[PDB]
């Protein structure tokens, strides 16, 4: 029989770096958003319903 | 004497005790082709369980696992075997005018105020000390 | 070992559970549990069907443990499961005091002792009182 279809899960690995002289924004300002958006919101008590997008993918 | 003749009530208690003899359930998969009085038969099995069995009910059981499973039911649970549900108290009542006994005894038509039936009459037997 | 006699024949099958129960004022019982094999076909696939068909309701059932008599009663309540490829049957057997339990009788017993009421009352099934 068919019981249930598990939800599609996406795996993805990133890297941040700020000491090369093109990179001037400190990576804590860029990680203060990933740590915030991938956690429970203070308003409602739930995750944030993310949406990942790429230019032609 | 519960009824006029005790043939039917003697057949009826013997039949309601037969239904406790064979009882169980057949878990099928998903059909509305069965009813609580269908009397289906088991044929292709071994010598233990082959024969016609009369159903008692169907259960549908929709859920996420197992899909849809129309469970069949065989047999009836138990029985009290009373002729009528017993009242074992003493009650008081008033005598109700006069009405002759259609059952040709000498029964005196009374009321019972435990019932809220002021219109309907109940024939009752009279107990005397001596009678003879 | 443990030998299940039913109706006088020693009835070679496979018991997966045996439990003999015996209390102080109650009818002693004995649950069996068998397994009817289905996956080994051939001559011994219908010859095991012949051995379970001898288990009619009300038969002499005898259990023997290490060449001593264990239970020795009549059979009641043969349940069979048949889930998937499993096909088990479950037996129960009750003592000779089962003949006394569900039939409403009426007697009077005038001018009798405590024992002569009761040894003549157990005698209707064949139970022999010792007192």
């Amino acid at each position: 029989r068919y019981v249930i279809s598990e939800p599609v899960g996406l795996n993805l690995t990133l890297l941040f770096d700020s000491q090369m002289p093109g990179n001037t924004t400190p990576i804590e300002t860029q990680l203060a958003m990933l740590k915030s958006l991938c956690a429970v919101d203070a308003a409602t008590g739930s995750p944030y319903f993310l949406r990942i997008t790429w230019g032609k993918m | 004497l519960p009824e006029a003749t005790l043939q039917t009530l003697s057949n009826s208690w013997l039949n309601y005790q037969q239904m406790t003899g064979v009882q169980g359930h057949i878990v099928l998969a998903g059909t509305r082709d069965f009813a609580p009085g269908e009397s289906i038969t088991l044929s292709g099995f071994g010598a233990g369980l082959d024969g016609t069995a009369m159903l008692s009910g169907v259960n549908q059981q929709f859920d996420t696992q197992y899909g849809w499973r129309s469970e069949l039911v065989i047999g009836l649970p138990a029985s009290m075997l009373e002729p009528a549900p017993p009242v074992r108290s003493l009650h008081i009542g008033t005598v109700a005018g006069f009405t002759a006994d259609p059952q040709h005894l000498d029964r005196i038509a009374i009321h019972l105020p435990a019932l809220n039936l002021p219109d309907s009459l109940i024939f009752a037997r009279l107990s005397k000390p001596w009678a003879s | 070992h443990i030998t299940l006699d039913i109706a006088g024949q020693r009835s070679t099958l496979g018991i997966r559970r045996l439990r003999v129960q015996q209390l102080i004022n109650e009818i002693p019982l004995a649950q069996l549990e068998l397994h009817i094999p289905t996956d080994n076909h051939g001559a011994a696939d219908n010859a095991v069907q012949h051995e379970v068909s001898r288990f009619t309701l009300g038969v002499r059932v005898g259990i023997a443990q290490d060449n001593k008599p264990l239970f020795d009663g009549y059979l009641v309540q043969k349940k069979m499961q048949l889930k998937g490829k499993e096909w088990s049957v479950r037996l129960e057997a009750r003592h000779a005091l089962q003949k006394l339990t569900f039939l409403p009788h009426s007697r009077v017993f005038r001018q009798q002792d405590d024992s002569t009421v009761m040894k003549g009352l157990l005698q209707s099934a064949g139970v022999k009182l010792t007192q």
